[PDB]
C-alpha cells in the first residue's frame, strides 16, 4: 500500500505542478497562501513565490518527483530559480 | 535559404512515408543533419534498426 | 564501470565509459612548495607558492614521476574511485615512442593494479565518435595531422606542428598590447578568455583586415575590475597563425599540414579528402571549418570532393570516442588484462593495443 | 536492377552515367507488365518457320524444328513463348 | 557531429530510466557505426524500385518519385540513405478483423485465471 | 426469462431501440439481481440519444453558422467508435453477461458523459460564440477528459482560424 | 556434383541454336545480349514492349556515335 499511494500522488500532482494564488500594487499579485503548504516544502516557500513571480513581469511585455529523505526536488527548484532572476535581472539592465 | 532547405526537407519526408519508413519528422531531421555531416549511410541503417530492437525488449 | 582518461598537454579529461561527457577535466600541472603535492585546479590556485611543473607540456610523458601523481589525482581526487576496482581506458598522443606505451602500461597494472587497461590514440579516438573509421584528423593545448585507413592510423604520414592554443593565447597578448594595453604577467589567463570567447576565422584575411581598418563593425567589447576594453582585428588576427605561422616567426599552416594527405597512399586520398574531421579546444573557432574547406580546396585538384566534418563536440571528441569505444561489444575482448599482463609482461601492450 | 543491367549492355555506359534512358525504360515495361495475349508456342513456332522459308532458306526451317524440341527436352524454361516471341520480333 | 549523433539518439528514444538508456544507446550508435567502417549511380537504385512499384500497379505513384527527383536536381548522398531503408471488399474485410481483435483482447482477459491480466493483483 | 435474452435487448438499448422499454429504462419476472444491474446499463442508451438528438435538429436547419457544423461534424466521429464497440460486443453474444458487460462499458459511459454534457452547456450559443463554450470545458484537470475536449477544440476552432487567417460583420 | 553439370550442358546447347536462329534471321544481336533477352522473358514480359525498348535504345546510340 506504499506502492499505490505512490501511484496516486504521482498522478494527482500533475496539474499542479503545471502551474500561490494571485489576484488582480505588485505585492498583492500573487500571495502565499499559508494553510496550503505541503510542510516539507516550508524550507523554501519564498523561492517558490519569487520564481514565478520573476517570470510574469517579463511574460506580459514580450521534470520533479517525491521521494523521502532525498532532496532531489529541492535541488530542482534551486536550479530553476537562479534562472528565474538571470532572465529578469538582466531584462532590466 | 532557411525556405528552400524547409522545402528540401518537407519533400523528402513524403518519399520516406511512402517507401514504408518508420522514420518520424523529428528522427528524419535528425538523420538527415547528420547524413549532412558526411556520415556513411550504410551504417545508420543498421543503429536505428538496432535502437528499435532494444527499444522493443523493454516493452 | 570503466574509466576513460585523456590525457592532454594542457587539460585532462578523465570520466566513466558509456557516459556522454566527462566527469571532470583539470590542468595537466603539478606544483610543489617554493600536502606536499598540488595538482589540477589546486596547483594553479596556489602557484603563487609553487614551482609548477608539466609532465605531458607537448602531448609525450616527460616525467613519469610526476605523470603517475596526475594519474594518481586522477582517480581519488577528481573521479573518487579505486583503479584497482575498474579497467582504465588511457590515450595517447600520435607518434608516441614505444617504450613509452610500455611505461604506461606496467605503470598502471603494477602502481595502480588495474583489472585491465588499454591505451588508443587520441585521433583515432575522435574520428570513431565521428561515426568514421577512415579520415584524417587535431589541435590541442601544447601542439597533429593524423590520416586513419579502417581504424588504422598511418604512422608514415601523420605530421606534427609545434603550434596550438598556447602559442595563440600568447601571440594574443603581443598583440593586445601593441595596441596599447598591456597584457604580459601569467593576465595570460585574462587573454586566454578572451581568445576562447570573441576571437574567430576569417574567411578572408586581407578582407578582414580592411573592413576593421575602416570601421568599427567587427569590434567587440571585454570586461575586465569593471574596465571595458575593445577587441578589434586581433579577434581574427589571432587564430590566422594557424594559417600563417611565420606572425608567430614560424617557418606549413594547419590546411598545408593537413601533406600528410599526400603522403598516404593515392589510392585512400580522397577518402582523407572527403574526411578531414577536427578536434581539439583550438578547432574551436568560429569560421574554422569554412576556411579550412577554401584553403583545402585551393591545394588539392580541382576534381576532388573536399569536406570538412567540425563536430559541436569536438573538444572532447578524444574523450567521447574512449567512452564510446570501451562500452563496445567487441571491444570488450580487446582490455589487456591483469592475467594477460602477468603472462606476458609490459610488450604486450604492442600487440594487443595496436 | 535486372532492366538497368540491359542498359549497360546495350549502350556501353555505367549506371551513373546512363539515367535518361533508364527512365524511359521504366515508363515501357511499367504499366506493360501482364502479358496482353494468351500464351502457346505452337503459333510463334509456326511463325518462325513461315518466316525462314519466306526468305528462300528451307533448310534452315527444319533445322529450327530441331531446336525447339530440344528445349522441351531439358525442361529448365518454364516461359518457352515469351523467350521466341521475342527473338522472333529482334 | 559529435552532438548530431546525441539528437539522434534522443528521437529514436521512445517517450515514457530515461538518463542511462541515452547512455547505453549511445554505445549501440558506436557499436555499430564502427563494423561498416572497418569492412555505383544515385538514381539508377530509385528506377529500379520504381519498376517494382508499377508491376504491382499504382502506376501514379511511381511517375510521382520519378517527379520529384527530376526537380531536386536543380544532397545526392541523401536519397542513396533513404533506398537503403476489390476496394470495396477490403473494407468489409477490414471492419471485420477489427471485431475479431476486439472480442479477442478482451475476451482472452475476461476469461482466465483470477487475477492473470490484471496489474493491480501483480502487486 | 433467461439472462441471455436480457443480453440480447441491452445491446439494442445502447442505441435508442428498446423487455427493456422507455426518462429512465424502466424494465418491466426476474430477479431483482438482474433488474438492478439492466436498468443502469439500459441508461446510458439513453444518453446516447441526447448526443443523438442534438446532431440531428441541428443538422437539419441551415441557419446554425459555419462553426456550428465543424461541431455537429465532430460529434460524429466520436459516434462512429461508439458504433465500432457496439460491433464487437455483437459477435460475441453467439460468451459474455451482465457482470461482463460493466467491465467492457465502463470507460464508454464517461465519453458519453462528457458529450452528453458538453452540448446541454452549449445550446443556443451560434458561430464563435460556441467556439468559447467548448473552450470552458477545458479548465478541468481529469485527464481523460482534458485531453479529449481538448481535440474537439482543435476541430471547432478551425472554421474562426478560417476567417482570421482570411468579429461582427454589417451587411 | 552430376546433375549439376548436365543442366550447364544442357544450357549452353539451347544457348548455341537460339544464336543460329539469330543469324539466319539477321537480328543484331550478339551472343553477350542475346542472354539477357532470354534470361527477361523467362519471368514473363510482353516483347512487343521489350522490342520496343532494343528498337529504341539501338536508336539513339546513333545519335551519341
Amino acid at each position: 500500500a506504499q506502492e499505490l499511494c505512490l501511484y496516486l500522488t504521482k498522478a494527482a500532482s500533475a496539474p499542479y505542478f503545471e502551474v500561490v494564488e494571485e489576484h488582480e500594487y505588485w505585492d498583492q499579485r500573487y500571495t502565499i497562501v499559508q494553510q496550503q503548504i505541503p510542510s516539507f516544502l516550508q524550507k523554501m516557500a519564498d523561492k517558490i513565490l519569487s520564481t514565478g513571480k520573476y517570470l510574469n513581469v517579463v511574460r506580459e511585455c514580450g521534470e520533479i518527483i517525491y521521494t523521502l529523505k532525498e532532496r532531489a526536488y529541492v535541488e530542482q527548484i534551486e536550479k530553476a530559480f537562479n534562472y528565474a532572476s538571470k532572465v529578469l535581472l538582466d531584462f532590466l539592465m | 535559404n532557411l525556405n528552400a532547405v524547409r522545402e528540401t526537407m518537407d519533400v523528402l519526408l513524403e518519399i520516406s512515408r511512402i517507401l514504408n519508413t518508420g522514420l518520424d519528422m523529428e528522427t528524419l531531421s535528425i538523420c538527415v543533419r547528420l547524413c549532412e555531416q558526411g556520415i556513411n549511410p550504410e551504417a545508420l541503417s543498421s543503429v536505428i534498426k538496432e535502437l528499435r530492437k532494444a527499444t522493443e525488449a523493454l516493452k | 564501470a570503466a574509466l576513460v582518461v585523456d590525457n592532454g598537454s594542457g587539460m585532462c579529461k578523465a570520466g566513466f565509459a558509456g557516459d556522454d561527457a566527462p566527469r571532470a577535466v583539470f590542468p595537466s600541472i603539478v606544483g610543489r612548495p617554493r600536502k606536499d603535492s598540488y595538482v589540477g585546479d589546486e596547483a594553479q590556485s596556489k602557484r603563487g607558492i609553487l614551482t609548477l611543473k608539466y609532465p605531458i607540456e607537448h602531448g609525450i610523458v616527460t616525467n613519469w614521476d610526476d605523470m603517475e601523481k596526475i594519474w594518481h589525482h586522477t582517480f581519488y581526487n577528481e573521479l573518487r574511485v579505486a583503479p584497482e576496482e575498474h579497467p582504465v581506458l588511457l590515450t595517447e598522443a600520435p607518434l608516441n615512442p614505444k617504450a613509452n606505451r610500455e611505461k604506461m602500461t606496467q605503470i598502471m597494472f603494477e602502481t595502480f593494479n588495474t583489472p585491465a587497461m588499454y591505451v588508443a590514440i587520441q585521433a583515432v579516438l575522435s574520428l570513431y565518435a565521428s561515426g568514421r573509421t577512415t579520415g584524417i584528423v587535431d589541435s590541442g593545448d601544447g601542439v597533429h595531422t593524423v590520416p586513419i585507413y579502417e581504424g588504422y592510423a598511418l604512422p608514415h604520414a601523420i605530421l606534427r606542428l609545434d603550434l596550438a592554443g598556447r602559442d595563440l593565447t600568447d601571440y594574443l597578448m603581443k598583440i593586445l598590447t601593441e595596441r596599447g594595453y598591456s597584457f604580459t604577467t601569467t593576465e595570460r589567463e585574462i587573454v586566454r578568455d578572451i581568445k576562447e570567447k570573441l576571437c574567430y576565422v576569417a574567411l578572408d584575411f586581407e578582407q578582414e583586415m580592411a573592413t576593421a581598418a575602416s570601421s568599427s563593425s567587427l569590434e567587440k567589447s571585454y570586461e575586465l575590475d569593471g574596465q571595458v576594453i575593445t577587441i578589434g582585428n586581433e579577434r581574427f588576427r589571432c587564430p590566422e597563425a594557424l594559417f600563417q605561422p611565420s606572425f608567430l616567426g614560424m617557418e606549413c599552416g594547419i590546411h598545408e599540414t593537413t601533406n600528410s594527405i599526400m603522403k598516404c597512399d593515392v589510392d585512400i586520398r580522397k577518402d582523407l579528402y572527403a574526411n578531414t574531421v577536427l578536434s581539439g579546444g583550438t578547432t574551436m573557432y568560429p569560421g574554422i571549418a569554412d576556411r579550412m574547406q577554401k584553403e583545402i580546396t585551393a591545394l588539392a585538384p580541382s576534381t576532388m570532393k573536399i569536406k570538412i566534418i567540425a563536430p559541436p563536440e569536438r573538444k572532447y571528441s578524444v574523450w567521447i570516442g574512449g567512452s564510446i569505444l570501451a562500452s563496445l561489444s567487441t571491444f570488450q575482448q580487446m582490455w589487456i588484462s591483469k592475467q594477460e599482463y602477468d603472462e606476458s609482461g609490459p610488450s604486450i601492450v604492442h600487440r594487443k593495443c595496436f | 536492377v535486372l532492366l538497368q543491367n540491359l542498359c549497360c549492355r546495350i549502350l556501353g555506359r555505367s549506371e551513373a552515367d546512363v539515367a535518361q534512358q533508364f527512365q524511359y525504360a521504366v515508363r515501357v515495361i511499367g504499366s506493360n507488365f501482364a502479358p496482353t495475349v494468351e500464351r502457346d508456342e505452337f503459333l510463334v513456332a509456326e511463325k518462325i518457320k513461315k518466316e525462314l522459308i519466306r526468305q528462300r532458306r528451307e533448310a534452315d526451317a527444319a533445322l529450327f524444328s530441331e531446336l525447339h524440341r530440344k528445349l522441351h527436352s531439358q525442361g529448365v524454361l518454364k516461359n518457352k513463348w515469351s523467350i521466341l516471341y521475342l527473338l522472333l520480333s529482334l | 557531429i559529435t552532438q548530431l549523433f546525441d539528437d539522434l539518439c534522443e528521437a529514436l528514444l521512445p517517450a515514457a530510466n530515461r538518463k542511462r538508456a541515452k547512455r547505453s544507446l549511445k554505445k549501440v550508435a558506436y557499436n555499430a557505426l564502427f563494423t561498416n567502417l572497418f569492412q555505383l549511380p544515385a538514381r539508377n537504385k530509385i528506377l529500379m524500385l520504381s519498376f517494382d512499384l508499377r508491376v504491382g500497379g499504382l502506376g501514379p505513384k511511381a511517375d510521382r518519385l520519378e517527379e520529384l527527383v527530376e526537380e531536386l536536381e536543380a544532397v545526392g548522398s541523401v536519397l542513396d540513405l533513404l533506398v537503403q531503408l476489390m476496394d470495396v471488399q477490403s473494407l468489409i474485410s477490414r471492419e471485420e478483423c477489427l471485431c475479431h481483435s476486439m472480442i479477442q483482447e478482451t475476451l482472452q482477459v475476461m476469461e482466465a485465471a483470477p487475477g492473470t491480466g490484471l496489474p493491480t493483483v501483480g502487486l | 426469462i433467461t439472462e441471455a435474452a436480457l443480453v440480447r435487448d441491452i445491446l439494442y438499448v445502447f442505441q435508442g431501440i428498446d423487455n427493456i422499454k422507455m426518462n429512465c429504462y424502466k424494465v418491466e419476472n426476474l430477479s431483482r439481481s438482474l433488474r438492478d444491474t439492466a436498468v443502469r446499463l439500459s441508461e446510458l442508451g439513453w444518453l446516447h440519444n441526447k448526443i443523438r438528438r442534438y446532431t440531428d435538429q441541428r443538422s437539419l436547419d441551415r441557419s446554425f453558422g459555419l462553426v456550428g457544423q465543424s461541431f455537429c461534424a465532430a460529434l460524429h466521429q466520436e459516434l462512429r467508435e461508439y458504433y465500432r464497440l457496439l460491433s464487437v460486443l455483437h459477435s460475441q453474444l453467439q460468451s459474455l453477461t451482465l457482470r461482463r458487460l460493466l467491465v467492457w462499458t465502463y470507460d464508454p459511459k464517461i465519453r458519453l458523459k462528457t458529450l452528453a454534457a458538453l452540448v446541454d452547456h452549449c445550446q443556443g450559443r451560434k458561430g464563435g460564440e460556441l467556439a468559447s463554450a467548448v473552450h470552458a470545458y477545458t479548465k478541468t484537470g481529469d485527464p481523460y477528459m482534458r485531453s479529449l475536449v481538448q481535440h474537439i477544440l482543435s476541430l471547432v476552432s478551425h472554421p474562426v482560424l478560417s476567417f482570421l487567417y482570411r468579429v461582427a460583420s454589417d451587411p
